[PDB]
């Protein structure tokens, strides 16, 4: 660290390589905080965590109760022991809280003062965080399992919606329209996620074993059928090209979105080129999932290597992207995690579970 | 070692009773050294992991004692106790299947008046206890 120090003080080194060199070390180092607590607001299990994309201060939680719990992460007292106090919630007794789970929230990227959040009511309520009240509700014909608004988008707003359907449904939060369908999937929507890139590119993965990248522009069917083979088992395509070997429950586009990482109840995760769908046969092991749900999993940024926090039973498995390695092993939930969350400024992980608990992982020294 | 010897003296079901000489004794010898203690671990995972159920409730009632006494096993069950979270987790809640429960119903009612005590017994900074309790009580308490 002082060869680091040094290195940047003298202009040998980009400042860059100690930015990078240090957040890749600081999450290498990444450590159950007892230092740091998450207030116990939620009566079941977390379902989804959503840290604010501006500023990184606020995050929200979605769990199975219904509620919605909005937290403040700064470390307002003046200790170096402190909790994550619940700034706002949506309680059993907010008129318009969720009948149902919340599977998951979604802050309003480029601004905080809105947020998105579905559930298992059939609902997508998008949510003004000053009055905390419903602005709009988008009914679906049938459970949602993920929903989605593109980090990148400065043109459309556009939700895609992954319910039992096999549509995708893309509801548009300016004048509401939520007719849009993409068509294709055999079996239940159970991811999506817009490309970081790509204003326009939406990456949905379903139970049929099929991710599809599609073109929300284009009017003419998915771009590409994510396929395990490239080619060695090839078949006019009609059950051929599924990603996995059993449900997709999981997609993150990389921080570049350059790849795909699909999660697949197969047991393997898979790290796609985000362009031409190619399978870059990165191995990374043996993934353990068995969600019937979306498993919401994240990846590092602004690190040296890119890192993905994917969650692995009771655990959270820290794998490099690139590579494979799996760097290690958060151990200290007691039921199985629904989903981590990366907080980028400081390379802290946030991860949910099914025992009511959020814990945080802080880096040690 | 001296380890097994008292663990052997202890938890044999012939004599199923709390002794206090032994138990002090015990106490002591660990406070004397803390390696005393980090194989007691493995012997009681061997109690624990032992077809008869006073063994079991014997090597839990060691542990207990040698968390809350010695202050050589509170180094293991308040730090450096993942494995202790995951033997909570799977005592009184259900064997990951195929694999059932094997332990006794008084030893759940023992492990669950344990961690009972537990929760403020030695709370400080290790709340998983607590976490854990309220997840038996809600899931398979």
């Amino acid at each position: 660290m002082l060869g680091f120090l040094s290195a940047r003080q003298t202009g040998l080194e980009d400042p860059l390589r100690l930015r990078r060199a240090e957040s890749t070390r600081r999450v290498l180092g990444l450590e159950l905080n007892k230092d740091r607590d998450v207030e116990r607001i939620h009566g079941g299990g977390i379902n989804t965590l959503d840290i604010e994309p501006v500023e990184g201060r606020y995050m929200l939680s979605g769990g199975s109760d219904g509620v919605i719990v909005l937290y403040d992460l700064e470390n307002s007292s003046r200790q170096s022991y402190y909790t994550c106090k619940a700034v706002c919630s949506i309680g059993r007794d907010h008129p318009d809280v969720h009948r149902y789970s919340v599977e998951t929230v979604q802050w309003y990227p480029h601004d905080t003062g809105m947020f998105t959040s579905s559930s298992f009511d059939k609902t997508l309520k998008v949510w003004d965080t000053n009055t905390l009240q419903t602005a709009d509700v988008f009914n679906f014909e049938e459970t949602v399992y993920s929903h989605h608004m593109s980090p990148v988008s400065t043109k459309h707003c556009l939700v895609a919606v992954g319910t039992r359907g096999p549509k995708v449904q893309l509801c548009d939060l300016k004048s509401g329209s939520c007719s849009h369908i993409l068509q294709g999937h055999r079996q239940e929507i159970l991811a999506v996620s817009w490309s970081p890139r790509y204003d326009y590119i939406l990456a949905t993965a379903s139970a049929d074993s099929r991710v599809k990248l599609w073109d929300v522009r284009r009017a003419s069917g998915c771009l590409i059928t994510l396929d395990q083979h490239n080619g060695k088992k090839s078949q006019a395509v009609e059950s051929a090209n599924t990603a996995h070997n059993g449900k997709v429950n999981g997609l993150c586009f990389t921080s570049d979105g350059l790849h795909l990482l699909t999660v697949g109840t197969d047991n393997r995760m898979r790290l796609w080129n985000s362009s031409n769908g190619e399978n870059t046969l990165v191995n990374y092991g043996k993934v353990c999932n068995n969600s019937k749900k979306g498993l919401k999993f994240t990846v590092s940024c602004g690190c040296s290597s890119e890192f993905v926090f994917v969650p692995y039973g009771s655990t959270i498995a820290v794998y490099t992207v690139y590579s494979g390695e799996q760097i290690t092993m958060l151990k200290g939930h007691y039921k199985t995690v629904d989903c981590c969350v990366f907080q980028s400024n400081f390379q802290e992980l946030y991860s949910g579970s099914r025992d009511c608990n959020i814990l945080a992982w802080v880096p040690s020294l | 070692q001296k380890l097994s010897k008292l663990v052997e003296e202890l938890t044999t079901s012939g004599e199923p009773r709390l002794n206090p000489e032994k138990m002090k004794e015990l106490k002591k010898i660990c406070k004397s050294s803390e390696e005393q203690l980090s194989r007691a671990y493995r012997l009681l995972i061997a109690q624990l992991t032992q077809e008869h159920a006073e063994i079991r409730l014997s090597a839990f009632q060691i542990v207990e004692e040698l968390f809350v006494r010695s202050h050589q096993f509170r180094m293991l069950v308040v730090s450096n106790f993942q494995e202790f979270l995951e033997l909570t987790l799977g005592t009184d809640p259900a064997q990951p299947l195929p694999p059932p429960r094997e332990a006794a119903q008084r030893l759940r009612q023992a492990t669950t008046r344990a961690v009972e005590g537990w929760n403020e017994k030695f709370g400080e900074a290790y709340k998983k206890l607590a976490l854990g309790y309220h997840f038996l009580r809600h899931n398979k308490k």
